[PDB]
């Protein structure tokens, strides 16, 4: 269905209830007692409120509330991409005030102190980390700067790869000196920085080295996984789609389901192609798949059909705005 | 409650704090030295509480459980409806009370109420003493039952019935209503049990819920785990108690087989099960591939799932399955029992209509039956003789009063669709056609509910055989006259099936004259060629109508035209008073802002398809888009779809 | 009397179980007749390709010969629950919608 389209009566109560859920929430895990039975039946109907919460019209205060007891006292067996994806949903009715900006970035400077033992790395089950979390400030306020991050960002070493990796990740929210210094100690070396930098908006454009850089990752990957007898490719493929990329080597690299699709869309065997994959494009790539010719006429049946049989919304949708 | 009995055939532990007795008549099952530490009396209740362990179905213990797959057996001739047999049966003298048990069971299968009563009384009367006691309260519980379906057919039989079923049809005397209401003019089951002596009371315990009004409610509120969305399994453990209720309430002849809420319970089972095998077949190809998985759903269709399918289910049930739960994706087992059961049914609805020996209380349980079952066999691959045979008693002896003219039709091309026309099959048509056309000769017409008549079947036939020519048609219309006005018609209305000789000799009784005759020709007979003279004659019409310048008459031409079924350039100058024959005359010039998409609902397939292939192409797929993004219709996006795209 | 109103999109219909006192053209006078729909998209036809809903005039219990339909003359509409006046009803039911039927009694869906 499409529920946010339903008429919603009664906000003030939901959001006393809401604000009683998240008041429970600290009680039950920042004094030290947590009632083991009482536990388990309650976190269910915590998270399913959190969950559907997306839909109601919130006030500054309850919405603060909620957000505090969501991001910090929930129990971490909720992960971080878990926590963003609540999050996101909060901030769809309720576009983000400056105090609950306050209280994220709070968060992530406690995540940023925690990243100091060399034994400490976020396990999110989606793939959504911490990093996400900055972008989601910057897609509301442009001029936005942490003065509290960059004093973790001057008073730091080259001793602490850790502390340098999770800045990396965060760059756009330092201030100009903190950036300076962190550049200083770090490249652009290997491929998670590469896509880290292309993310956040460093490499504008791909250069050569990053072309070797790819190049030897896929001779690796195919050396070590196939001839020996996952994102990644993936991304390199969308790359090479969307023109970004101008080398023909790659096209010797065709494994990925999806890499022989994007690549060799004339050879590729379209009984392979799942039609999930389609609800994770952007608008400008779906159109450009719209454009070609080789794809359209597999991907347009492969529509009709989720469309006739399966009960998703999203099928239709994606038809009818781009391929038709 | 010592042991869970597992519907897989294992057995665990569950409370029971003592010595595990079960575990030890297991391990003495699978030896043999062992076994033999016993006395000889000893030995003889071993050897009787194996065979009975083994008749039931229980296998081992859940630690030792190897090779369990599990498959179901009825013995019983009353579910396989093999009623000439249960006929036979019942004629023949009885050796002890169990034959008379049986034999009574079989008279209430069979309609026969008041015998069934008299006989369950006789059972009463005989069986008090002494170990039996199971018998007498079986016998007791039966009666009781069939008192209440003889009532409730009385009140549904009094009224709602009488002719509007046909005749007043009192399916009992007065006198013995009179005496059932007399012998059971307080009866009360609630206290059955508690008045039975204290050793059936503790010995037969388990029979206690057979003496309350409802006792499949564990059941039904089991069934919600068919429901979970959340990625043995529940489909095999319902399955499987499915099975098991059907074989005790069948094997055991007991009477509340035939009752509301039994039929409630299986049709919800059997429903659920099939949804969420669908589901899970669209979920797996959502995710794993669009035919990794095969595309094959995973429930296998056998013998006793038709049965229970064909029993249970009205058709308005069997239609929302088939909306809801697509099947031809769904395959079935085995072929030539279920086509046996067909021809059973085939024959016994011919044996009831021809020997007039109509049981009024039987054919209302039957008919049902018989009609589901036609029905769904259309999944099924019938060989010629057996579906030759059904054939026949679908067309000519099923009652008219519950399957009419249209209705058959439905059914029979239902049947066509995965067995296609052989000869025979064709020539029981033809056949059943000379029977009609002779029938016609009168205060006679037909009666059908969904508006299809002969002339379809005579659509089928040459749809499936274009160079057939009914000879025995033929010569009905060679001896045919112009006084008999409605056998023109008729034989009109079979136009092309007829001889080219018969032809010319027939178009002698009819010839068109006005518009009105040659719509109305075109209409009923068939005209489909298009000489000048008649488009003279619309051009007549339509001339009339440009100087005079409400039903449909210039849409029809203008389709007509767009179809090329009229060539000539007059129609040019009928443009301006009706925008649909605008459109379909002109569409280069039509103007698109007067089109309204109501219209792309009347048109078939052809016309669509005729519609896509031209280029208009563009501006319909604008409007239907728009549709389609303004308010979710199913029919707009199915044509959009379809033919469009 | 309204509460039986149906509307059937599939083939842009109204379901309302009411009696027609039509007046067939050319002073022709029908009592309380009714109309009768069906849906079939999968028929075998020839030239008469302009059609999935074919529809049957039910006069006094009878299936009425059709020669020349063109009764525009309405109808005094009878709801056969309790002999209710629903003609203006019907009348605007009928400018609202194009099709040529908008009002049947039953609707028979051969899909």
């Amino acid at each position: 269905c499409s529920i946010d389209k339903i008429r919603f009566g009664e906000q003030e109560k939901i959001e006393e209830y809401l604000v009683g859920i998240a008041e429970e929430i600290t009680k039950q895990f920042s004094a030290n007692g947590m009632n083991v039975v009482f536990y388990t039946q309650f976190i269910s109907e915590a998270k399913a409120a959190l969950y559907f919460a997306k839909y109601v019209k919130l006030s500054e205060e309850g919405l603060g509330k909620i957000v505090k007891a969501l991001l910090f006292y929930f129990p971490e067996r909720l992960d971080i991409g878990k926590r963003y994806v609540w999050l996101e949903r909060l901030t769809k009715c309720n576009e983000l005030p400056k105090s609950i900006i306050s209280i994220i970035d709070d968060f992530l400077v406690l995540q940023a102190e925690k990243h100091i033992d060399q034994n400490y790395s976020e396990v999110s089950s989606n793939g959504l980390y911490s990093r996400d979390y900055g972008a989601l400030i910057k897609h509301f306020e442009k001029n936005f700067i942490s003065k509290r991050l960059s004093e973790i960002t001057l008073c730091l070493t080259q001793d602490k790869q850790k502390q340098i990796d999770f800045l990396f990740k965060l760059l756009p929210l330092l201030s100009t000196n903190a950036k300076s210094h962190l550049l200083s100690f770090k490249s652009v070396e290997n491929i998670n920085d590469l896509m880290n930098g292309i993310r956040i908006g460093l490499i504008d454009e791909f250069t050569p080295e990053h072309e070797e850089l790819i190049i030897e990752y896929l001779e690796t990957r195919k050396v070590n996984y196939i001839v020996e007898k996952n994102d990644y490719m993936s991304t390199f493929g969308i790359w090479y789609f969307l023109e970004e990329i101008n080398n023909s080597k790659m096209e010797e690299f065709i494994m990925d389901d999806q890499y022989d699709f994007f690549v060799d869309p004339e050879n590729f065997d379209y009984k392979k192609f799942i039609p999930s994959w389609l609800k994770n494009y952007n608008d400008k790539l779906l159109g450009k798949i719209a454009g070609n010719k080789h794809m359209k006429h597999h991907v347009i049946e492969v529509l009709k059909e989720r469309v006739k049989n399966s009960n998703d919304k999203r099928y239709l949708e994606i038809l009818m705005n781009y391929f038709i | 409650y010592d042991y869970h009995f597992e519907v897989n055939g294992t057995v665990v532990r569950h409370k029971n704090k003592g010595f595990g007795y079960m575990e030890r008549f297991f391990e003495l099952k699978e030896s043999c030295d062992e076994r033999s530490k016993l006395s000889k009396k000893q030995y003889e209740r071993f050897n009787a509480l194996f065979n009975f362990f083994e008749k039931n179905g229980v296998i081992c213990m859940a630690k030792d459980a190897g090779t369990l797959n599990t498959s179901i057996e009825i013995n019983s001739l009353a579910y396989h409806g093999k009623y000439d047999v249960m006929k036979k049966f019942i004629e023949e003298q009885s050796v002890s009370i169990e034959d008379d048990y049986k034999k009574a069971f079989f008279l209430a299968c069979l309609g026969r109420w008041e015998e069934s009563y008299d006989l369950y009384s006789n059972i009463i009367l005989n069986s008090i003493d002494e170990s039996n006691g199971c018998v007498y309260y079986l016998s007791q519980i039966n009666r009781y039952r069939i008192y209440q379906s003889i009532t409730q057919a009385v009140t549904q039989f009094n009224g709602l019935g009488l002719l509007t079923f046909g005749r007043h049809y009192k399916p009992f005397t007065d006198e013995f209503l009179a005496r059932i209401e007399r012998e059971m003019t307080n009866f009360n089951i609630d206290d059955l049990f508690n008045g039975m002596p204290f050793e059936f009371q503790k010995k037969y315990k388990i029979l206690e819920f057979l003496s309350d009004n409802q006792f499949l409610y564990d059941d039904t509120v089991k069934l919600f785990e068919l429901t979970n969305k959340v990625r043995m399994s529940s489909d095999i453990v319902v399955l499987l108690r499915l099975y098991d209720n059907l074989r005790f309430l069948y094997e055991n002849c007991l009477w509340s087989v035939s009752f509301h809420e039994f039929h409630q319970y299986i049709r919800n089972s059997m429903s659920l099960l099939i949804e969420k095998a669908e589901y899970e077949r669209t979920r797996d190809i959502d995710e794993l591939g669009f035919s990794f998985f095969g595309k094959k759903s995973g429930f296998f269709m056998e013998y006793y799932d038709f049965v229970n399918i064909s029993r249970h289910f009205k058709i308005d049930d069997i239609k929302n399955l088939e909306r809801s739960c697509s099947i031809d994706k769904i395959r079935f087992g085995e072929q030539e029992k279920i086509e046996e059961y067909l021809v059973g049914i085939a024959e016994e609805i011919t044996k009831q209509f021809s020997a007039n020996g109509m049981n009024v209380v039987f054919y209302t349980q039957f008919i049902s039956e018989a009609k589901a079952a036609l029905y769904f066999a259309k999944y099924v691959k019938l060989s010629e003789e057996g579906l030759g045979k059904i054939v026949k008693a679908l067309l000519f002896y099923f009652p008219e009063r519950d399957l009419d003219i249209g209705k058959r039709y439905v059914w029979l091309e239902r049947l066509t669709k995965c067995n296609e026309l052989p000869k025979s099959i064709i020539s029981i048509i033809d056949d059943f056609l000379v029977l009609q056309a002779e029938k016609h000769i009168q205060n006679y017409s037909e009666v059908s509910s969904n508006g299809l008549y002969s002339r379809d079947y005579g659509a089928l036939i040459k749809h499936f055989e274009k160079n057939f020519i009914s000879k025995r048609l033929s010569e009905i219309t060679l001896c045919l006259t112009q006084d008999k006005q409605k056998q023109i018609d008729f034989l009109f209305k079979l136009l092309p099936l007829l001889s080219t000789n018969a032809k010319s000799h027939l178009l002698s009784f009819k010839s068109v004259e006005n518009i009105n005759d040659l719509m109305n020709g075109i209409r009923i007979g068939l005209i489909d060629e298009f000489t000048p003279e008649h488009e003279e004659l619309i051009i007549e019409y339509l001339e009339t109508r440009k100087v005079n310048y409400s039903n449909d008459y210039m849409s029809t031409f203008g389709i007509w035209y767009f179809l090329e079924e009229i060539n000539n350039s007059k129609m040019e100058e009928f443009i301006g008073m009706d925008d649909q024959y605008d459109f379909f005359v002109d569409p280069e010039n039509f103007d698109y802002k007067k089109f309204i998409p109501s219209w792309l609902k009347n048109y078939n397939d052809k016309l669509l398809g005729k519609i896509a292939g031209n280029k208009m192409k563009h501006h319909v797929i604008e409007v239907l888009k728009e549709r389609v993004k303004n308010s979710n219709d199913k029919r707009y996006l199915e044509i959009l779809m379809n033919y469009f795209i | 009397a309204t509460h039986d109103l149906v509307y059937h999109s599939k083939i842009n219909t109204f379901v309302w179980d009411v009696e027609f006192d039509i007046v067939l053209s050319d002073s022709k006078e029908l009592n309380k007749c009714y109309f009768v729909k069906c849906f079939n998209p999968y028929r075998i036809n020839g030239k008469c390709d302009f059609a999935v809903s074919s529809i049957d005039i039910f006069s006094e219990g009878k299936r009425l010969l059709i020669e020349n339909e063109f009764n525009f003359k309405i109808t005094k509409a009878v709801h056969v629950a309790t002999s209710k006046d629903v003609t203006e009803i019907v009348l605007h039911l009928s400018e609202r919608i194009s099709s040529p039927f908008p009002i049947v009694k039953e609707v028979v869906y051969l899909d």
